[PDB]
C-alpha cells in the first residue's frame, strides 16, 4: 500500500504534489513520474524538484513551464527498489487550482449614500476567478458574505456614518475557467470608518 | 433596438417570452411573423394598441415559462404583415439576435425582513432568469419619500447578485417608497428590466 | 473569431453542467441547446482555419448524444470531464 499523491495547483504558478511517508515503517524513497493525456506527445517525465521530508522524498513540485490546465494529468508514484509497486492517478488540473489572495484592494464612494470595493489578481485572469465578499460593522457582529461572479466589484448601496466596515475578500478558480472547490486566503482587511 | 428595421423594437426575457413593439392608409389587423434559423418553428401574435403610435405583440415560444426556447447562437426573422384589399402585404423584414436584445421580467415579490427605527433590509425575488446569463445578475433600486417624485429618488445600485439590500441613515417614523430592477452585464446589449411594483414602509417611530 | 467563441463556449458550459446535474439525479431542450451551440462553434472555428478545435467540437456533440445512453457510470463522468474540460480550456485562452 503506497500512499495517495495529493496535487495542488496555486495560482496556476507551481504544482506541489505531495505523498504522507509516514505511513510506511521504512521510508523507501518513492519515486514520481508524470505525463499528459496528449496523443503522439505521450511519455512520462521524472520529476525534476522533488520535496524531501527527513532527506526522503516527501513530494514534486512542477513548475509553470510543465503545466498543462486542460490537458488530463497522469501522474504516477512508484517505487524504485521494487518497480511493480506503483500507484497511478488521473487528474483534472483546473479543478485543483487554488488562487493567491487578491490584493489591492480599494474603497471608492460612489455617492455620498453607498460605496464600491475593488481588487485585483495576481497571476490568474480577472475573467475566470469567483470571488466571495465579507463585511462587518462597528459593532463586531458577523460577517455578512455574499458572491461576486467573475468582476472584481463589490457595491455598497446604504451605509452607516457613525459604524466603522471592514471588508475582505478571497476568489475560486470556478466555474467557467475550472471547476476549483477550494477557497483562497483571506485579502488584507480594508476599513472604512 | 433591432440591427435590419428600423422602426421596430423587440425584447427576450430570456428564457420563452420576445415581446415587439411597433412605432407608427392604415390598415385593420397587423400580424408578427418570427421563425428561427436553427428551429423549424414558427409563431405568430396579433398586434394591439397600447398607447398612440404604439402597438405590442407577444411571442410565447415555449410551454413552460423557465423554458429556455432560444439560445445565443440563434437569429429569428422577425416579420411584420398586414392585412390589406388584396391580402397579407409584408410591411416590415428583420434580423433579431436575441441575447443581444435581452430585458428581464421585472423583480417580485419585495417584502420587509427586518425594520428599525433606522434600520430597514428589504428582499426581492427573481423569475424567468435564464442559466446563460443568471451569474451575471445586478440590480438598481431606487428609495423615495412618500410624496415625492420617482424622479427626485435616490437610485442605488447592486453590481452583484444580492437581492436584498439594508438601508440605514433613515429618518424615524418616516414613510418610504422602494422599486428594484434587474439586468445581466455580459456584453452590456441589453437594457434594464421594468420597475418592481413599489414597497411602500414607514420606520417605528422615534 | 476567439471572442465570438469564448462567450458561446461559456454558454455551452451552462447547458453541459445543467445536464451534467440532471444525469446524476428537460435534458432534451439543454441538449438540444447545447448541440447548436457547439455547432456554431465547429463552424466559427472552420471559419479561422483551426480543424483540430472544431473537430473537437464535432466530437462533444457526438459524445453528449453518447451520455444518455452510456451504460457506464464511470464512462458518463469521464465523457462529462471530457467535454467540461474543453470548455473551459476556450474560456480560458
Ligand atoms: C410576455 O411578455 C409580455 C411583455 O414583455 C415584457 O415587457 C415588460 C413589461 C417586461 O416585463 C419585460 O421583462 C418583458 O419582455 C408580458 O406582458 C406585459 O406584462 C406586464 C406585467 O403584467 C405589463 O405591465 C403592467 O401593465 C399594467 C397594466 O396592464 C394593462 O394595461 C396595459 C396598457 O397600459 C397602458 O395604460 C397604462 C395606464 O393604465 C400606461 O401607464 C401604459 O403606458 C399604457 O399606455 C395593457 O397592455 C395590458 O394588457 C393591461 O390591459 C400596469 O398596471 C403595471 O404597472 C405596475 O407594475 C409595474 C411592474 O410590472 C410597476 O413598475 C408599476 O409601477 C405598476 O406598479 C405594468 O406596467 C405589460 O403591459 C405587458 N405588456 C404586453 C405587451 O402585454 C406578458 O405577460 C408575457 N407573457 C408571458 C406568458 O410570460
Ligand atoms: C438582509 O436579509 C438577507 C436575506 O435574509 C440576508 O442575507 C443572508 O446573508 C447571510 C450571510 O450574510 C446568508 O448566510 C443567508 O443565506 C442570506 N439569506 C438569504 C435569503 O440570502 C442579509 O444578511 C441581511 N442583511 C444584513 C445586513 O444582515
Ligand atoms: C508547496 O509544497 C509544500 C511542501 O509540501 C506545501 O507545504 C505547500 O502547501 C505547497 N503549496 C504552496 C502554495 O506552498
Ligand atoms: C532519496 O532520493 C533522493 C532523490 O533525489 C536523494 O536525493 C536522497 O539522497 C535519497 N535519500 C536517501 C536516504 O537515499
Amino acid at each position: 500500500p503506497l500512499p495517495e499523491v495529493q496535487c495542488f495547483v496555486f495560482n496556476i504558478e507551481y504544482m506541489n504534489c505531495t505523498w504522507n511517508s509516514s505511513s510506511e515503517p521504512q521510508a523507501t524513497n518513492l519515486t514520481l513520474h508524470y505525463r499528459y493525456k496528449v496523443s503522439d506527445n505521450n511519455t512520462f517525465q521524472e520529476c525534476s524538484h522533488y520535496l524531501f521530508s527527513k532527506e526522503i522524498t516527501s513530494g514534486c513540485q512542477i513548475q509553470k513551464e510543465d503545466i498543462q490546465l486542460y490537458q488530463t494529468f497522469v501522474v504516477q508514484l512508484q517505487d524504485p527498489q521494487k518497480p511493480q509497486r506503483r500507484a497511478v492517478q488521473k487528474l483534472n488540473l483546473q479543478n485543483l487550482v487554488i488562487p493567491r489572495a487578491p490584493e489591492n484592494l480599494t474603497l471608492s464612494n460612489l455617492s455620498e449614500s453607498q460605496l464600491e470595493l475593488r481588487w485585483k489578481s495576481r497571476h490568474i485572469k480577472e475573467r475566470c476567478l469567483q470571488y466571495l465578499v465579507q463585511y462587518r460593522s462597528n459593532r463586531d457582529r458577523s460577517w455578512t458574505e455574499l458572491i461576486v461572479n467573475h468582476e472584481p466589484r463589490f457595491s455598497l448601496p446604504s451605509v452607516d456614518e457613525l459604524k466603522r466596515y471592514t471588508f475582505r475578500v478571497r476568489s475560486r478558480y470556478n466555474p467557467i475557467c475550472g471547476s476549483s472547490q477550494q477557497w483562497s486566503k483571506w485579502s488584507q482587511p480594508v476599513h472604512w470608518g | 433596438a433591432v440591427k435590419n428595421c428600423s422602426h421596430l423594437e423587440c425584447f427576450y426575457n430570456s428564457r420563452a417570452n420576445v415581446s415587439c413593439m411597433w412605432s407608427h392608409l392604415n390598415v385593420t389587423t397587423c400580424h408578427v411573423h418570427a421563425k428561427s434559423n436553427l428551429r423549424h418553428w414558427n409563431k405568430t401574435c396579433e398586434l394591439t394598441l397600447v398607447r398612440q403610435a404604439s402597438w405590442a405583440c407577444n411571442l410565447i415560444l415555449g410551454s413552460f415559462p423557465e423554458s429556455q426556447s432560444l439560445t445565443s447562437v440563434d437569429l429569428l426573422d422577425i416579420n411584420v404583415v398586414c392585412w390589406e384589399e388584396k391580402g397579407w402585404r409584408r410591411v416590415k423584414t428583420c434580423d433579431f439576435h436575441p441575447f443581444d436584445n435581452l430585458r428581464l421580467v421585472a423583480p417580485h415579490s419585495l417584502q420587509v425582513l427586518h425594520i428599525d427605527t433606522q434600520r430597514c433590509n428589504i428582499s426581492w425575488k427573481v423569475s424567468q432568469v435564464s442559466h446563460y446569463i443568471e451569474p451575471y445578475l445586478e440590480f438598481e433600486a431606487r428609495r423615495r419619500l412618500l410624496g415625492h417624485s420617482w424622479e427626485d429618488a435616490s437610485v442605488l445600485s447592486l453590481k452583484q447578485r444580492q437581492q436584498w439590500l439594508f438601508l440605514e441613515m433613515l429618518i424615524p417614523s418616516t414613510s418610504y417608497e422602494v422599486q428594484v430592477r434587474v439586468k445581466a452585464q455580459r456584453n452590456n446589449t441589453g437594457t434594464w428590466s421594468p420597475w418592481s411594483q413599489p414597497l411602500t414602509f414607514r420606520t417605528r417611530p422615534a | 473569431p476567439k471572442k465570438k467563441i469564448q462567450l458561446h463556449a461559456e454558454h455551452a458550459l451552462y447547458d453541459a453542467l445543467m445536464i451534467l446535474n440532471i444525469v446524476k439525479t428537460k435534458l432534451e431542450d439543454y441538449a438540444f441547446n447545447f448541440e447548436l451551440i457547439l455547432e456554431e462553434i465547429a463552424r466559427l472555428f472552420e471559419s479561422g482555419d483551426q480543424k483540430d478545435e472544431a473537430e473537437k467540437a464535432k466530437r462533444m456533440k457526438e459524445w453528449m448524444k453518447r451520455i444518455k445512453t452510456t451504460a457506464s457510470e464511470d464512462e458518463q463522468e469521464e465523457m462529462a470531464n471530457a467535454i467540461i474540460t474543453i470548455l473551459q480550456s476556450w474560456i480560458f485562452s
